[PDB]
């Protein structure tokens, strides 16, 4: 081999390690700077489009990492021992790549689960608010200003409405849990001035209770008014 | 067999998924108090050391900071021979009691509505709750709130009494039963229906608490200035209007309170106190009119057969 060619190989190993290491460091700086525009499906999948671009960038560096490990395990053995320090730096850079790749996988995983949860949020919210708007727009005359047949007719309608309310009460529980999980996975991506889906949970729960209480009061008023017609 | 956290500091905002996804490993340790900080930093969890405890993975058992070798002998099963760090039940029920004693308006309403779910989906919270005067809390808010706040409190309470420990807690808490009898005089027909059927599950769970019920009614009658049982018979006199339904619940309650009592001397005591108020006139008057529904009629003749 030769001391000249040995040092020229050792130095090539240093060169490739410094070059590869800063390329990986660049990828991880870019990862941290991605963030998230809004807690919406369009914004989340823009975040994921960017993570996937960077995943492909790390992939293009896999073969360089692997050639680098090659060089490091085949380095000449000097009396100095300096090959051992350069090998340790190279093993570091390889672990850096594995860590960066794991980071990207974790971000992509949490994007996936936020996307499933946003889907579930809009499906549950549609179910609930259309039930709530349906009852919320139907007329409600004063029970005091109603005839006996009309009281009977409206009371029957309000039992149907109550039974549907009882049925979707599970959906109310499901959407509360979905919002809780959405906060958890969303805080991993960005710091939010105000908690992202906590306002939303409170608003939907508040509407649901308002319409339930209103409908229950209306029901008992219908019954009291009906009692006066004997 | 491996360790993981769950952030449950706010019980009104539990995330559901334990992290990390791929559990870090630790396998042995044998006192636990001194050993929990090592794992709390192994995880770097946003959970206050202090107020932390460890729960076994499939079973849910919360470890006593004692021995691994004694909790061993308590309980793992066969798998070991081939785990979540979270907040103490103490600390979580304290946050619950805090929220209830310190909030108002819309927050309060939301929280009471959530209690049902919180207790339903973490069953083990209910005993510690009873241990922390949680019932005193519920009543001491409910006795001052409108019928809507009260109906949420009652849904939570019925959830508690589905569990044996919650049932025993109310068997200890006289104020609860007193409040339910007071609630049989509510102007909300929903609140009355709910209070009554809670009083029914209360007297149906055991038999020894028929006397507990009869005493609660006597105690409230004495404080309030009214005759004993005025709320039940007031419901019987359909002053709000017809309610076959409420009547059936009320009469079945008075029936199985009678049928579960050895004292014929206390039984004649209570049946006097109530035919005094018009019970027999009501019974015959309902037994006549054929608008009476079969369920109800069946139970009124049960009363009369007792007499």
């Amino acid at each position: 081999p030769g001391s000249e060619d040995e040092n020229k190989l050792l130095e090539a190993c240093i060169f490739k390690n410094n070059e590869l290491l800063k390329n990986i460091q660049d990828v991880q700086s870019q990862i941290s700077k991605i963030g998230l525009k809004d807690p919406t499906v369009p914004a989340v999948k823009h975040r994921k489009k960017s993570l996937i671009r960077l995943d492909k960038v790390l992939d293009e560096y896999e073969e360089e990492k692997r050639h680098l490990q090659e060089m490091a395990n085949s380095l000449p053995h000097f009396k100095d021992g300096r090959e051992k320090t350069v090998n340790q730096q190279c093993q570091n850079t390889v672990v850096l790549w594995e860590n960066t790749k794991a980071l990207v996988t974790e971000c992509l995983e949490q994007c996936g689960r936020v996307l499933e949860l946003l889907k579930q949020y809009q499906n549950f919210k549609s179910i609930l608010t259309t039930l709530i708007q349906k009852e919320e727009s139907v007329i409600s005359l004063q029970a005091s200003y109603m005839g006996k047949e009309n009281l009977k007719k409206r009371i029957a309608e309000i039992e149907i409405v109550k039974e549907e309310f009882n049925e979707h009460l599970e959906v109310v529980d499901k959407i509360n849990q979905v919002c809780k999980n959405l906060q958890f996975y969303l805080n991993k991506m960005k710091t939010f001035e105000e908690p992202p889906f906590e306002k939303e949970a409170n608003i939907i729960v508040d509407r649901w209770l308002d319409i339930n209480e209103k409908t229950e009061d209306y029901y008992e008023n219908l019954g009291r008014a009906l009692a006066l017609w004997d | 067999v491996r360790v993981q956290y769950l952030e449950d500091t706010d019980p009104f905002a539990c995330a559901n998924f334990p992290e990390p996804r791929r559990a870090p490993t630790c396998s042995l340790d044998l006192p636990l108090g001194a050993q929990i900080p090592a794992v709390h930093r192994l995880l770097g969890a946003p959970l206050k050391l202090e107020d932390c405890a460890l729960q076994v993975s499939p079973s849910g058992y919360y470890l006593d900071t004692e021995l691994s070798l004694e909790e061993q002998r308590e309980m793992f099963y066969e798998e070991i021979s081939k785990l979540i760090l979270r907040t103490q039940l103490s600390v979580r029920v304290n946050a619950i009691l805090e929220k209830l004693y310190s909030s108002s308006g819309p927050e309060l309403r939301r929280s009471l509505f959530s209690l049902k779910q919180i207790f339903q989906e973490d069953k083990d919270l209910v005993p510690e709750f009873v241990h922390s005067e949680g019932l005193s809390c519920l009543i001491r808010v409910g006795a001052a709130a409108d019928h809507n706040y009260q109906s949420y409190i009652l849904r939570a309470l019925g959830q508690l009494m589905l569990f044996v420990d919650g049932m025993l807690g109310v068997v200890a808490h006289s104020d609860t039963i007193q409040w339910l009898y007071t609630l049989c005089a509510s102007l909300s027909r929903l609140v009355v229906k709910t209070a009554l059927k809670l009083l029914l599950v209360f007297v149906e769970y055991s038999e020894n608490n028929a006397p507990l019920f009869i005493r609660a009614v006597n105690s409230v009658a004495s404080t309030t200035g009214a005759p004993p049982w005025a709320n039940l018979v007031s419901i019987l006199e359909e002053k709000n209007g017809a309610d076959p339904e409420l009547l059936v619940y009320t009469v079945t309650l008075i029936n199985k309170t009678l049928a579960a009592l050895p004292d014929q001397d206390s039984f004649y005591d209570v049946t006097d106190a109530l035919e005094q108020q018009g019970m027999e006139a009501l019974v015959q008057r309902h037994l006549g009119t054929a608008g009476t529904d079969v369920d109800l009629r069946t139970q009124l003749v049960l009363y009369e057969n007792a007499l």
